[PDB]
């Protein structure tokens, strides 16, 4: 992005001033998209020394005649080039510029528009710029953001210190990482991408996408009307335990309901019998096991219901003990088919396995299965897109690492979903992704573009409950499924 | 909605 | 209330006159609202000689020229000054006054405003007084009355010998408990509270209230959006045995059903098998007992899965047995988190145990499980809040007392349910209930904030039902919660 | 407004740049905002060598990847340096550009976008120029002119040789005199007026304006609720003839239905029946006359009926003859009441005596009558509004020069008119506006102020009539006149 | 409309 | 109507 | 709905 900017104006040509022009005029017609007719409403704009800043000086200055009243709060020192450019043109047209905030001052306005950092801002904010950032989050006015809300790190989403918390947030040309996850996401509002004069090669030469609507109805496989239960592949799902009888269920219904053709499970007996009495669409192969869990003595039987299969997905509700250890890593190691490794099987996983593997894998940990299994801190693997891309890399795999803003990365693409809602925050959830993410590879997508699909319908899904979020259950979530395939088309 | 247009 | 009345008098100034007219007048407006235009209606006010019937007399003059007719029937012998000087004015107002009641009477009115007695009723109603409150409840007229219908005793809601039944109760500053606890709560009718010039922190002051909507909606706990099962916490629940294994399905449920992250059930094998089957997101665990019933020798295995819970519900269909009691008790006494403590395990609780115990406790028990536990009769304990409070305080625990109006109480804090309907008066709605209140504690409420919340919700959810209340089960009941708690905000 | 850029660039300090971007970006606004999402269409940008070409080529440049088709046709010779800076951007942006128009190629686009010029035409087109013109005007397709459309002189409306025919004009700043005036106003298809930045003291400056619903509502008298027929005023109106017997009817309901509190009509007997046959409302007042003409002999009585109305209309359907001249001239020259001067009392009317008139006057001539008034061609006069701003400033009058875009000045601020439609082609109409005019003067409304009220409602009147406007008669527009009015407010 | 009556 | 925003 | 108020 600061590539971006760079090149629109050092090789293409494009004034920095007429980028910084399209900026804030495009800040006041997405106010005015949101808010309705401007004149009625007073703007107190908060201009730091940068570019930001100077994209709010844009914005004040257009405003000027046309509404109520605009007042600029100027808490720079120095000012960039386009900022005093843009400052001298805000007072040449009449606008009124002070240097110092007194609380009392949001008193007498409707809106904030936040210009006082965006991507350059660099450390942690206190002083003179920290109270005013606590005085407008305590003054319940509207606040809209200029590029990012000033205090969240544009790379990383965190706030550095303390952050402005916005109605709205105007950013150019591209979302950054910042808006995408939290805490800056949150602290981001609605948000709006606006068109400031990029050449669509620029913006779309980015390594980084969110997934969208458009990208995961292009990805959906086709439905060739001529067609049986073979022409959408089988999934072989190993899973559950005495202690988990019903984590198989979820992900081999999550499997079906994507559209999957047969769905073989592998679980100990009796706790296989507990799937068909649910849905007796699913088949359930009782596992014969010594104390109600997977082992080496069962290797075999599995290798040999792997071998005409198209996926394997391993893990819910496996346990995590020592036998269950063997098991998985012997079955990894052996079977050729893709493999889908979440939960337990992830928790007794070697990786050295995942390298020696000629046969494809996703991952599908949460931040705590991740932290175990690269031996850090929760703290650092949550939202560390840079650490999922290594790890996807180092192992030729798709990591898909699951927390409120998923990441999807291969080591080369890497995706964040924003679907989904806090209904999924409840056990069940994950197991019914792994069997969707296998069922979209048995159909024929890649293992990038399966999980790419899965995380977001399975979040779409979740935001389709017609009651309140929270009483969202596993196998609620199942039946919403194929109404969000439908939405999606 | 009126900033930019007068019709 | 005596004590609110006397010290706006005494200690603000307010002439008690003034009170007393404003009382009057707003039964009147109440009617309206209630009846619309009131010119079109006959009125039979009959009146004590208390500030009861002083409150009749504001309303019979009030309707003097407005309404078709007015006509009083005095009952009492003496009056109050209040009442005397309200008498006075009905009649200077040219009211017509009798004091003998002819049966015939009814005949030629349409609406009986009951002011014989409110607060100041002692003891039974016999005599001329139990005739006229027959005749008016077999005269199928519209009833409304002042302040709580005669011969309902405002401090229990208990009838003494005879009381009025009302299609309308205006009352005037607070809900009287006996407007809130039945006979009484039936006998009232629609219930309107008036404002009649109380200080506010005066009508604040008063340590019992109904629990509503407003209250309920301020205490369920926040969903960040950038959260995960953890989050929203965990629970245990230990229940059921060889006869009940459908309890700990209802109330694992209900803990999911209000939003709880996780919940896991120990059950005997293989009755805990019967859990996932119908809802493969709940984890059941079998614990492996002698005779399906949980022992002492089942107690390590509990602890250690209690461990790293948040909180933990015991009781729903245990049975009850020795082996059950000593596990029970000695479970209790070691377990250090918050138990929600339930149905059977209250039938072998030591209460000795709440005592020793250093972590919080909620009791659930319906008056027959109290009887028992305080080893009083059924009817000692029905609705006895000052019971329920001394109960709550000896032994440092919430005590949630089930019935048509639940007590919630904690010893110093008494709170009343007036939610629900006789679909809940069916097996399993309890155990649904238990779950509800150990999510919440799980999800962060306090036990007492958990159980008001819990008792308000589940209510609310079986008045949703769409068909006849009687036909409403538990696991109706469960898909109606997420509703209940949508329809809250 | 050449003005306008100027000083907002040199004096303000506003990039011309800045300025050419804010233009082009509007007309892809204003196109998207017409056509729905633009991706579906091709675009044939049409560029001259000077900034109106400029400004295409920021439109060319802003389509590029976001479209299904971008071409440029480049028609100028030497490029003005914000062009060539634009021609470049477009160009490194990827842009394709040629210089040879192929007939043909109006075929495979779908809209043409007219940047060849705008305010900086001078003289006629010929040569490739027409040639291409023509074949745009002969495509059919989808054209959207940039400021105005090529061909169209901005200061008068006029055709030089040929001009572009536009479905949607986007202008800059304000209308231009061009938009205003036919055929110019035809040739401009649906106009959008872009705010492009030049501040807004600039843009007020402006002595010329259309005239608007919000000026008109600014504009209506206040009706206090304490009022009678004298607080709305008493016109007079001199009219009619045996040879007119219907016009004085139509100017005396043009005052009613405007507001004015009375109305007397004066008029040749037995004619002045006609009026309270069809409006009993009207006073018409017999006038004696020799041979149905008012003449000087009738001077007298005329000018007593004028002593107690506030302002007196005088002209429709008198008829010309001698008789009449001395009459008017002598009328006008004694009485000292404001006049509304129409029709034939402006056949003749000698001049000097508007000059030697203390009190005001409101000429109201179609061109017919003005190029009569100032002996001149009606293809002088038509539109000339130069002409008759020296005129109403010579004369100390307002002039109103009837036509579909009506002129209403006085010398000093110039108002032009664009409601209406062909339904007011047609004998009444005109006279039915005189008595609008004088009535509103009767109401307080100054000369100017009544002028441009009436003018306006006037039109919008005509085009709320419910069928086909071809059928529009002057007594059903005296019926929508008070429909207008509401609908004004 | 609530300063009067609460239900 | 997405050419200056998207969502 | 008028024992309060008339209009
Ligand atoms: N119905 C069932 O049968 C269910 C079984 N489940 C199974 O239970 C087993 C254990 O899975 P768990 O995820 O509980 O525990 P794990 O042991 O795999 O997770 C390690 C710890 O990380 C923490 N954690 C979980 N999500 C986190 C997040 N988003 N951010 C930070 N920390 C987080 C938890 O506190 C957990 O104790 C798996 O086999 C899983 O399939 C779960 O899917 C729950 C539902
Ligand atoms: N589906 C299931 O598995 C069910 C199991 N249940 C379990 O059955 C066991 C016994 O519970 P119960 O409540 O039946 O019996 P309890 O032995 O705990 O109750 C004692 C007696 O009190 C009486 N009683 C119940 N509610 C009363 C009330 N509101 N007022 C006055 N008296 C009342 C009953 O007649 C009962 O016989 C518990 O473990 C409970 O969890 C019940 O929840 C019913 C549903
Ligand atoms: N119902 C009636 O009694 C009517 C009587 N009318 C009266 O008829 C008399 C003569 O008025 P006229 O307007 O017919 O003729 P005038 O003699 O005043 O007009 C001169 C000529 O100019 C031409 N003309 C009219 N409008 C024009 C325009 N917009 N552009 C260019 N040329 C135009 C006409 O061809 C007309 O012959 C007036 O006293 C007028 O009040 C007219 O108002 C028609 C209705
Ligand atoms: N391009 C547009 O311009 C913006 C980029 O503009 P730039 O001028 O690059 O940066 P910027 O306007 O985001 O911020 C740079 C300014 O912030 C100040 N600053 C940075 N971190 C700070 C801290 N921690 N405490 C106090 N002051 C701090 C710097 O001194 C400088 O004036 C984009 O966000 C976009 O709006
Ligand atoms: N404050 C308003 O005034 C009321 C309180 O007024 P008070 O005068 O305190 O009491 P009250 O008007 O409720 O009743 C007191 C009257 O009832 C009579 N009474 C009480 N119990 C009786 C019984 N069992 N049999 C026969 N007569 C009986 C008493 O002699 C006395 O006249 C409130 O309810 C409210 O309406
Ligand atoms: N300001 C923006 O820029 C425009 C004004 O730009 P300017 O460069 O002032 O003028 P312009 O772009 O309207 O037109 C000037 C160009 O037209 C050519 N031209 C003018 N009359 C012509 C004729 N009769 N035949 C052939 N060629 C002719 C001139 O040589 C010059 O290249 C405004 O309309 C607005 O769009
Ligand atoms: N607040 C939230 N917003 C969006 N997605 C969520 C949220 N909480 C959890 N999820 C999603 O729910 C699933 C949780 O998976 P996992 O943590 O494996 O839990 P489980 O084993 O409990 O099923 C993941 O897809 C995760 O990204
Ligand atoms: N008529 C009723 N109105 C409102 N609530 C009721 C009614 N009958 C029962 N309930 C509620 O239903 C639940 C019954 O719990 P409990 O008596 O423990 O029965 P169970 O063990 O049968 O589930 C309690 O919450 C109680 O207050
Ligand atoms: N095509 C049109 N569009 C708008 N207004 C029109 C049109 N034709 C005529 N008018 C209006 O109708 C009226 C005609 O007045 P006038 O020419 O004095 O005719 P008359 O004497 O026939 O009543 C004027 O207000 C004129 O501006
Ligand atoms: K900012
Ligand atoms: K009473
Ligand atoms: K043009
Ligand atoms: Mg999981
Ligand atoms: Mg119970
Ligand atoms: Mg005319």
């Amino acid at each position: 992005m600061k590539e971006i900017d760079e090149l629109t104006i050092k090789e293409y040509g494009v004034d920095s001033r007429i980028l910084m022009e399209r900026a804030g005029i495009s800040v006041v017609l997405a106010m005015e998209e949101e808010l309705g007719n401007l004149s009625d409403y007073r703007f107190l704009v908060l201009c730091g020394g940068g570019n930001n800043g100077g994209d709010g000086f844009v914005v004040a200055r257009n405003l000027l005649g046309v509404v109520k009243d605009v007042l600029v709060v100027f808490l720079g020192k120095k000012k960039t080039p386009d900022c005093e450019y843009n400052y001298g043109l805000y007072k040449k047209f009449g606008g009124k510029v002070v240097e110092q905030f007194e609380p009392s001052i949001l008193n007498e306005f409707d809106v904030v528009v936040d210009a006082i950092f965006g991507t350059g801002l660099r450390g942690e904010i206190t002083g003179e710029y920290a109270e005013i950032i606590n005085l407008v989050n305590k003054s319940g006015k509207v606040v809209v953001s200029v590029d990012v809300p000033s205090g969240i790190d544009s790379n990383t989403g965190k706030v550095l210190r303390t952050a402005v918390k916005a109605d709205l947030t105007v950013t150019f040309g591209v979302p950054k990482i910042g808006h995408i996850l939290f805490p800056g996401r949150d602290l981001t509002g609605k948000l709006k991408v606006a068109n400031i004069g990029h050449p669509v090669h620029l913006i779309n030469s980015i390594n980084r996408y969110v997934i969208t609507r458009e990208m995961v109805r292009s990805l959906l496989p086709e439905r060739p009307r001529d067609s049986h239960k073979g022409t959408y592949g089988k999934v072989l799902i190993i899973a559950g335990s005495r202690l988990y009888s019903g984590a198989p269920v979820l992900s081999g219904m999550g499997s079906l309901k994507v559209g999957t053709g047969l769905v073989k499970l592998a679980v100990p007996f009796p706790q296989n019998l507990i799937a068909t009495s649910r849905f007796p669409e699913l088949i359930s192969v009782p596992i014969d096991t010594e104390k109600g869990f997977f082992s080496l003595q069962n290797l075999q039987e599995c290798l040999e219901l792997s071998k005409d299969v198209d996926v394997v997905a391993i893990g819910p509700g496996l346990g995590n003990n020592e036998h269950v250890r063997e098991f998985v890593n012997e079955f990894l190691k052996t079977l050729e088919k893709p493999a889908v490794i979440d939960a337990d099987a992830i928790n007794v996983l070697d990786t050295s396995v995942l390298k020696e593997r000629k046969s494809p894998a996703v991952l599908t940990p949460h931040p705590g299965e991740m932290a175990r299994l690269v031996k850090k801190t929760v703290g650092d693997v949550k939202y560390n897109y840079e650490l999922a891309e290594e790890f996807a890399k180092e192992n030729d795999c798709v990591l898909v690492l699951k927390s409120a803003t998923t990441i999807v990365t291969d080591g080369e693409k890497t995706l964040f979903n924003i679907t989904g809602n806090t209904g999924l925050s409840k056990g069940g959830s994950g197991d019914v992704l792994t069997g969707m993410i296998a069922g979209f590879i048995a159909q024929g997508l890649s293992p990038l573009e399966a999980s790419t699909v899965s995380v977001y319908l399975h979040g779409f899904a979740a935001e389709l409950f017609e009651q309140d979020e929270r009483g969202l259950t596993a196998s609620e979530l199942l039946r919403l499924i194929p109404e969000a395939i439908r939405r999606l088309k | 909605a009126a900033w930019l247009f007068e019709a």
